[PDB]
Formats: C-alpha cells, structure tokens, sequence
C-alpha cells in the first residue's frame, strides 16, 4: 500500500532537502515507543525472555533489544 | 531561435495521397516530439497526435488512425505528416509543433493547409457592377466587384492598383462546383462616381490573369 | 472521456473592461492543468495561461485566471484591440488530450446599421447565361443580421450565397455580402429584386429594391 | 552560473603538469580551479535539463464508486452473473448472500450473488520515463577577471568580458568549446548520458507537482494503475471495498483520495519543477576541462600609482577565503591592482594566495569598482591592498588552522566518497596508477557487496552494523578483521552521514 | 579512397544491438563523395588511439549526392568510450559506456 513502502531513500546523489527528512528519523522509534507505551504489560515480560537463555550475560540483552523492535507492527 | 516552418498550402484531389512536411529550428531535431493538431473546416482545432521522435514512433489520436501517418527526417530537422486515401472532408489547415511533453509546447508550426477538390484550374469572372438608384445612400454611391469561379487561391482584388483603399472591403469565397466566388465593394463618395475612375484590379496569379473592370453608370 | 465548453462563445466588451470567463472541466479534479489559447481566424493560436496562474514567454501580463477540478477562469481585466481574437482552453491529467468549444473577444461600439446596397447582374455575367445578385451590407454591428432576398415580394432562398467578414480591424464592424444567383432566363422572367436586411439596429428591415423595368 | 556566494563552494589546488583534467560537478556544489598560468575558474550546474518525456503509465490513486449493482440469486445455483462483467468499466465480484424462507429464497444458509460498480476516477497520477539523449545539462562556466558586485553575479555583463559561458552538453554533442575572449579558450568534454542513470529511475506526477521516483519501486506501487493509451486499468478494485450482503442490499464504498499516501510513499524524493523543460535540482555529470588554450595576458601591466578605497568592507566566505570590492580612484588605470596577503606589516613578503589572480583595473575611469577575492593564511594575517603611502590594510584571522583542515580533508573525503559511488575517485583527477586502482577496487566493490545488500534504509543497514560490530568482538586470531570487514566504514559511515 | 572533408549527420540516434556492439546511422552532407567515411571507437577525446573495432570494415559514401544515409556498426570496448565520426573540427562525436 502507499502507507508503507516508501520511496525512502534515493540515496543517489541527492544532497538537498527531500520530501520529508527530518520526519524520517521519527518513522519506526515513535510509532514503536508508541506500541510499547501501549503494550507495558508486554514489556515487563519482554525482556525477561532475554535473560531465561544462553547465559552468556551481554548478547542477552542482544535478544531483548531486538526483540523488543520487533512486536510492534511486527 | 526556435520556429517550426512547414509544407505551404496543397492542392489535392479525392483519392490521392500527401506526405505533410514540419521543418523545424532552434533546436535538435530528436529531442522534441511532434505535436499534429488538425483545424477542421468549422474552425474546431482537432489533435492529431504526437510522434515520438527518438525512435521515431507515432502515437496517433484514434479517430486519425491508419488514414494518416508520422514519419521523420533526422539530419535536416524536418518531421514529416503523411496521409493515405485523400478526402475532401480533409480540407483544413494542419499544424506541428517542438514538444514540452504534458504541458504541450512553446512554439507553433506554421501550419499547412490541405485543399482536397475536384476542379479545373481556372480564371474568375469578374463583372464590374453598376449601382442603381437605391444603391445611393447618404452622399456616397457604393461599388462592387463580383469575382465569381476562380480556382485555386488567392486572388487580389484592389481597386484603382490600390490607390483607394477606403471603402473597400474584400470578402471571402467559399465553394461552388470547388470554385471560389467572392466580391469586393469599394465605397467612395457620390462626388467622385462616375466623375472619378473606379476600376477593380483582381490580381489571380494562381490563373496568370489580372482583370481590370471599371464600373459605368446606368 | 472530459468534455469541455467556454462561455460566453461571444463577449462584447470595450476595452480596459474586465472579462472573466465562465468555464468547466467534466471529468473532475484536473487539479490546476488548464490552459488558455487566443486564435485569430486563419492563424494558430498562442499559449495564454500555463499552472493557471502563469503566462508564457511571449503573452503579456494582461492574461490572468484561476481555478482547479471542475471550473477554471481566464480573467483579463484590461482587455485590448490586440487582445481580438477566438479563445480556447485545452486539458491535460487524463487522455485523450482535448479542448473546450471556443469564446470570442468583441470590442464593444455603438450598435451601427448596415449600408446595404444590391447590384444588378452585370451585362458580362447576364451574356454568360447566368445572373448573380449582388447584396452588399458594410459597417453594421452586432454581428446580428439576417438577409431576405424578395423577388417580387415573394422570398427566394434557393442561389442566395452569403459572405461576410469578421470584426473590422479599423472601426470594428461586421460587414457583410449576399448573392442571389440565378439563370438570365429565370433572372429576365422575375421584376422585382430587393434585399431586406433586418438588423437590432433598424427595427424594421432595410429594403434596397431595383427592377429590371426600372432604368 | 559563477562561485559566488554559493551554499557549497569547493575549490581545485593545480598541479600543472597536464592542460586537461576530468572532473565532476552538481548543481548546488560551484568548483573553483587556481592554476598556473590560468586564471581562477568557476564551474558549476544549474540545473540538469531533459528535453522529450515519454509516458510509461499512470496511477489513479483517488475514485468513487458508481452505479451499485447486485444480482442476487438461490443457493445451489453456483456462480451468479451479472450483465454488467462485460464491459471493463463495471467493477464486478461474486459473494454471496445468506438465504431464509423470508428473503428471496427456499433455501437457507448460503446463496449467490454478483455485485457490480462502474468504476470512476476523481484522481489520477502520471509517471515519466527518461531518454538518455534528451537528458540536457546547463553548465555555468565562469572565470575570474576584473569584477564587481554586480557584474559578478551578473551573466550577461561577464558575456560581454567574455568571462563567463553557458552551454547544453547532450550525448549527441557531449563535447563543448567555447572561449573566454582575451584569456584564451577552453574545451569541455562532458559526459551527458553517463552523469545520472537515465534508466534506473522514473518521474511520477502527483497533483500538479511532479516527483522522482525509482522506477523499479515505480511498477511496485500498489495502487490502480493506468495503460498509456486510454481505458482498461488493473487493480481498481483496491480502492473501493465490499460489505454484508443483506438481501439484494451490498454498498461498495471507494477509498479517499491516496494523494497525501503519495507524499506519505515519497520519503527521499526531489522536489521537481518544469515548463517547457524539466530543470533538476542536484547534479551529476563528468566533464573534462582542457585548459590549454586558457592563458595569462597582461601581467606586462605595472602596478597602480594611487589610493585605493573599499566598495564594500571585507568578510569571509565561510569557504577558507576572504573576498573584498574595491574602488580604485586613480586615473593611472588601466593598471595591475597591488595587492597581498601578509603575515606582519613588517613583513612585505606575500603569504597568503589571490583567489583572484592578476586584479586589473578595467579602463581608467576614476572610483572604478573592483571586486577580487584572496586566500589569506591560518593565523593573525593581514589584507594589504597597495605599496608605499599609497596602501590601506586591514586585519584577519582565520581559526580553521590545518589540523580541523586535514579532518575536514578526510572526513568530508568519506563524505565525497559516499553517495559519489565510483565516481568518487574522479576529485583524483590526472590520475592513473593509485587514483585509476582506487576507483577500480571500489568498482567491483561498487559493483557488489553495498549494492547488493543496498536498499537498506537508515537504521535498517546502521543498526545491523552495530551488531555487525560484534561479529568483531567473537573471532579468531588472523580471521579477525574478516567478520569486521564490511563492518566498519561503507556501512555505519552513511548511517552517521546521514542523522537526519 | 581517403578521408572525407565534410560535416556529418546522424540520420537515427546511436544504440545498443544488445548483442555486444553498436550500430549508427549516418547522413552525410558532404559533396566531396564517393570516399571513405572517417570513423573511430576511442576510450577518451584527449586520446585519439581506435580502441573499439568497426562491425563494418571500411565505411564508404555510395554516391557524390549530399545528405546520403549511411548505415555502420561498430564495436566500442568495455567501459566509457566515444563514438567519433569524422576527423579534425568536422567531427560530431557520442558517448558510450558498456557494462558487459
């Protein structure tokens, strides 16, 4: 749909100010810090998945951090 | 500079076949497509189509389709109109034009204008036309000149070589047989008719024949 | 699929005078993609208004309009003798590409009455087997007019054949020519020939009659 | 058309050793060669032109529905079929409507109908193929003579001095020569069709405005979409929807306008104008500038006798150099305007570098502006303009001392290396050797890896890489850096290039 | 037969035959035919070294009349090169580029 897939970006020569580009770097964080703030509940659970497995301590925040993203709009 | 120059007026017949020429200036020739705009008969400006001149394509509106055709000339700058199968319902002027794509164009063709008619060339009747006494009215005694069955056009009609201009009026000719007739009527004061010598000069060059025909009292 | 139509087909307006055309796009929404064409007759027309809001190279800054979807306006508010001529508007957006029917420019005069005058055949023509009666109708405005050949008071429209200009280029005026063709025969077999010319000038028709009994 | 007062003002250190030197320009960026012999140039795109458009196809993002139409029918009767399927203009689709002894039917539980709505277009977009050949360029070219405020930043008055030039480079005649007058000649030899990628992208028309598109993407959009030539369209069904069928009762209602969802699909697009030609705002081309014909005349000219005065005061052009106008109102003229850069009054000895080469006073008509521009050094220096009694001075300084220079080298470097492709070797231009290998790894280089993974959007490329990173962290010893290959540079680099 | 002495023309716009090589079209406005037609594949202006090799060996004019379409192909190399039709300032010349 036009809704996604966007034409965003060129990234062919292209140095001027675009369309939209300011508002591009509040696209995914916003509307997904949205869906968190929406979904709380979820995010208590969330990153407890991160530290059930693996117990190699830092990349289990890897798990989290990243899964967190994918929930919203999944 | 910018100026699209094409094929003068043609005299054609029913049946026959025409390839109009649009020779253009002031830019390279490829990267402008050709816009076809026909004039009809009733002065409706009817679109012909457009060829893509790259490549060399025509794009034809559908009603002028597989009658008419789009071809091309590179090196000198010349697009080319051509039309199969003549008909008299196409006597019009015919235009071209150096394409701006959807915002259509800057600059005009010249325009070409197709005659398609059976007849014999041949020279007009020119009658020097003697007004009556209901014809005088207010101080002026007005005169004409009947040009009638001349092909093809134009002819020039002045009156004394053009020394009065005044109350001359030119009208145009339309068909009759496809032969024009028209009259001219020049209006000079009742002082000056027949004191003054008033003569209808119509020049036809088309026929080779300058006729002079001096109006005479009754 | 767009069907187009400019109104007035005819306005007569002085000059300096404001002249908003009416207009319209069928097919809806064109967004802004209208244009405006002046054509004087024999002559190919000039790009007026492109964006709706802008002129061309050539076109003075007397052209204006506005307008998107539906209607559209060619707004010249200090109209000019030069500015005589037909007008026409074109569409883009959907295909095929086509315009509207046209409005003429008329300098707006006094209304003025035709100078009518109606030839006999000449003795060239009537020795030719034929005779064609001339009906002259100079400086007349409006372009309103109607011509009646009466032979002996009786009209005849068969061989009438009408010629008339346009708006004059010097006073601004219609004029215009009718011709009533006929066999001498048939032309020595009928009296009275006269061209009425009634007019919204002359409330009644002008009458111009000669017979051929009459000198 | 010149570097004057330009966002982005870049500059040419000469070498000499060569006449000819291949370089690349954009409409925004001005480029400004200083060299021997030759005077201070300007090259820069106005914008880049194309001449015939072709119609790929359209797209009709707003309708309306028209003329309901709903055929209903028993159950067991299979398909139901409405007249209205044969012409394309009806939007027809089967279903179903769940029957009772109390609607229509004898039966209960299913049932059979065909609903059909003449499809109608309120709106419709356009989209545009390029031609490589109709792709024009309008390059102002631009050298530095006697100036002032006005005629600087004037075409015309320059074409009059001969100094400056515009021109059309088409693939058809992508070699231009035009001349400078008394400076001598220059030859340009562009490269039109090879500058942009004239297939690798569209122009959509949405509303009035027209836009940039990729036409990969193009053909990609879902959306009804339009045939060049007139009528049948395809997936015109996507903006109107169905609802329950409630007797012979089923409403087809047609989406809004999808125009803003055509600005909400446009995220990087350029903002495109047009009239008779379309003029780009950013450009891409690769011409070659000859200046062997290009040359010094009158350095036989002496220095002038008299007092000077400044037109306007002087400031600095945020690029690395200091301009100043000066009105000479000696009537010695015409006469070669002393001027310097120096470190201490003191010190007569010439520092800083004349932007401008040669200031010459045009006739020798007193209060004569002269607009000429100079290159002062880092540091406390000083603007001398004139020798003995005769010189009024001025103080500068200029904080961008060589060390933020050489990042400002280097970082803008990666900078002119990103989004530049391949083409970024040609700012190392007379190259061969190190500058022909350079762009030659980064061709197949170019060729693969970020182009084949490309298309990533932001933090989808940058986040990776901080994970990508990691792949650094867990390796082996002599396979270390080929988890960490990809990883640092070509990849985070365009994610901190671009922030926002 | 040597070199012509006069303008050319491009009766059709260059392309790719897709096969490898490219073929042009040429008028020739030139009296001084029947000769030789001068032409080149060439990697830059600056060098005027043939690189790429004519499909069709020695292009030559049929006639004396002028503005005669002569049809010849040639193959350019790999990379950015130059179709050049003619020597000295008589020379119209394209740009071509081959990613095979």
């Amino acid at each position: 749909s036009v809704s996604v897939q966007t034409h965003g970006e060129s990234s062919l020569v292209n140095k001027t100010e675009t369309w939209l580009d300011s508002t591009k770097a509040t696209r995914y964080l916003m509307k997904t810090e949205n869906w968190i703030i929406r979904n709380p509940g979820y995010a208590f659970l969330a990153a407890v998945l991160g530290w059930m497995l693996g117990s190699n301590n830092g990349q289990r925040v890897v798990f989290t951090i990243l899964l967190l993203l994918v929930a919203p709009a999944y | 500079q910018v100026q699209l120059m094409e094929s003068g007026p043609e005299l054609k017949k029913p049946g026959e076949t025409v390839k109009i020429s649009c020779t253009t200036s002031g830019y390279t020739f490829t990267d402008y497509a050709m816009h076809w705009v026909k004039q009809a008969p009733g002065k409706g400006l009817e679109w012909m189509g457009w060829i893509n001149t790259a490549t060399g394509e025509p794009t034809y509106a559908y009603d002028f389709k597989e009658r008419f055709g789009f071809s091309l000339e590179t090196s000198a700058s010349t697009a080319f109109l051509q039309i199969s199968n003549l008909k008299i319902e196409d006597t019009a002027t015919y235009f071209c034009a150096s394409d701006g794509r959807y915002w259509y164009f800057g600059v005009w063709g010249a325009g070409t204008s197709v005659t398609v008619s059976s007849p014999k060339t041949t020279p007009p009747s020119v009658y020097p036309l003697a007004p009556v006494c209901g014809d005088t009215t207010g101080s002026m005694v007005t005169l004409g000149c009947l040009v009638k069955g001349y092909f093809p056009e134009p002819v020039t009609v002045t009156w004394n070589s053009g020394s009065l201009s005044s109350g001359v009026h030119t009208f145009p000719a339309v068909l009759q047989s496809d032969l024009y007739t028209l009259s001219s009527s020049v209006t000079v004061p009742s002082s000056t008719w027949p004191s003054e010598t008033v003569t209808c000069n119509v020049a036809h060059p088309a026929s080779s024949t300058k006729v002079d025909k001096k109006i005479v009292p009754r | 699929d767009i069907v187009l139509t400019q109104s007035p087909a005819s306005l007569a307006v002085s000059l300096g005078q404001r002249a908003t055309i009416s207009c319209r796009a069928s097919q809806s929404v064109s967004t802004s993609y209208m244009h405006w064409y002046q054509q004087k007759p024999g002559q190919p027309p000039r790009l007026l208004i492109y964006l709706v809001s802008n002129l061309e190279s050539g076109v003075p800054s007397r052209f204006s309009g506005s307008g998107s979807g539906t209607d559209f306006t060619l707004n010249i508010h200090p109209v000019e003798a030069e500015d005589e001529a037909t007008y026409y508007c074109q569409h883009i957006r959907e295909l095929t590409r086509s315009e509207a029917g046209p409005s003429w420019l008329e300098i707006k005069r006094a209304d003025a009455a035709p100078t009518v005058s109606i030839f006999p055949p000449s003795s060239e023509q009537l020795t030719s087997g034929g005779a064609s009666v001339v009906c002259f109708l100079n400086n007349f405005y409006p372009k309103d007019i109607n011509v009646k050949w009466k032979i002996d008071g009786s009209e005849r429209q068969n061989g009438v054949l009408n010629s008339w200009t346009d708006q004059d280029s010097k006073d601004s005026t219609y004029s215009m020519s009718s011709t009533l063709t006929l066999t001498k025969d048939e032309y020595e077999r009928h009296n009275s020939y006269t061209c009425e010319a009634t007019h919204k000038t002359s409330t009644s028709p002008i009458v111009k009659s000669f017979n051929r009994n009459e000198c | 058309f010149n570097c004057l007062g330009m966002g982005n003002r870049d500059f040419i250190e000469g070498a000499s050793g060569a006449t000819w030197v291949d370089l690349v320009l954009e409409g925004d960026s001005c480029l400004t060669i200083m060299a021997n012999d030759k005077p201070t140039l300007d090259v820069r795109m106005i914008n880049i032109e194309a001449s015939q458009l072709a119609e790929v196809r359209s797209y009709c993002y707003h309708a309306s529905v028209t003329d309901i139409s709903t055929v209903a029918r028993c159950p067991m009767t299979g398909e139901a079929h409405n007249e209205k399927r044969a012409d394309s203009s009806y939007v027809c689709k089967q279903g179903f409507t769940d029957r009772g002894w109390g609607n229509g039917c004898g039966l209960f539980g299913k049932g059979s109908i065909d609903t059909c709505a003449k499809f109608s277009c309120t709106s419709k977009a356009i989209g545009r193929t390029i031609q490589p050949e109709n792709i024009k360029y309008e390059v102002g070219i631009f050298v530095h003579g006697t100036t002032t405020s006005e005629n600087h930043g004037n075409y015309s008055a320059q074409v009059g001095a001969s100094q400056a030039a515009k021109f059309t480079v088409t693939p058809n005649a992508p070699s231009i020569t035009l001349k400078l007058g008394d400076y001598g000649e220059v030859t340009l030899d562009c490269e039109p069709r090879s500058g942009l990628n004239t297939e690798a992208f569209y122009v959509m028309t949405v509303g009035s405005k027209s836009f940039l598109v990729h036409r990969e993407w193009f053909h990609d959009l879902a959306l009804p979409w339009t045939p060049p030539s007139s009528t049948a369209w395809r997936n015109r069904e996507l903006l109107m929807e169905f609802e329950e069928a409630h007797a012979t009762k089923q409403s087809v209602v047609a989406l809004g306008s999808q125009e803003g969802g055509l600005h909400q699909a446009l995220a990087g697009a350029i903002v495109v104008e047009y009239s008779s030609s379309v003029k780009l705002t950013s450009g891409h081309l690769k011409c070659r500038l000859k200046m062997d014909k290009l040359a010094l005349k009158g350095t036989t000219y002496g220095m002038c006798t008299g007092k000077f005065s400044f037109a306007k005061n002087p400031a600095d052009t945020g690029h690395g150099t200091v301009v100043i106008e000066l009105s000479y109102s000696g009537s010695d003229g015409p006469c070669k305007i002393p001027i310097v850069s120096v470190a201490s009054l003191n010190d007569m000895t010439p520092v800083g570098r004349l932007v401008t080469v040669n200031p010459f006073v045009a006739t020798s008509s007193a209060n004569s502006k002269v607009l000429v521009e100079m290159e002062p050094p880092f540091g406390d220096s000083y603007i001398v303009v004139g020798r003995g009694d005769k010189q009024i001075n001025h103080h500068w300084h200029k904080a961008g001392s060589t060390l933020g220079k050489a990042f400002l080298t280097t970082l803008k470097g990666a900078q002119r290396l990103a989004a530049l492709g391949d083409t970024a070797w040609d700012f190392g231009s007379i190259g061969g050797v190190f500058n022909s290998i350079g762009k030659a790894v980064h061709q197949v280089f170019g060729g693969a890896f970020r182009t084949l993974f490309g298309g990533m959007s932001w933090i989808t490329q940058g986040l990776m890489g901080a994970l990508l990173l990691w792949m650094g962290v867990n390796a082996r010893d002599r396979s270390i850096a080929l988890a960490f290959l990809a990883t640092g540079g070509v990849l985070l680099f365009l994610a901190t290039n671009v922030h926002a």
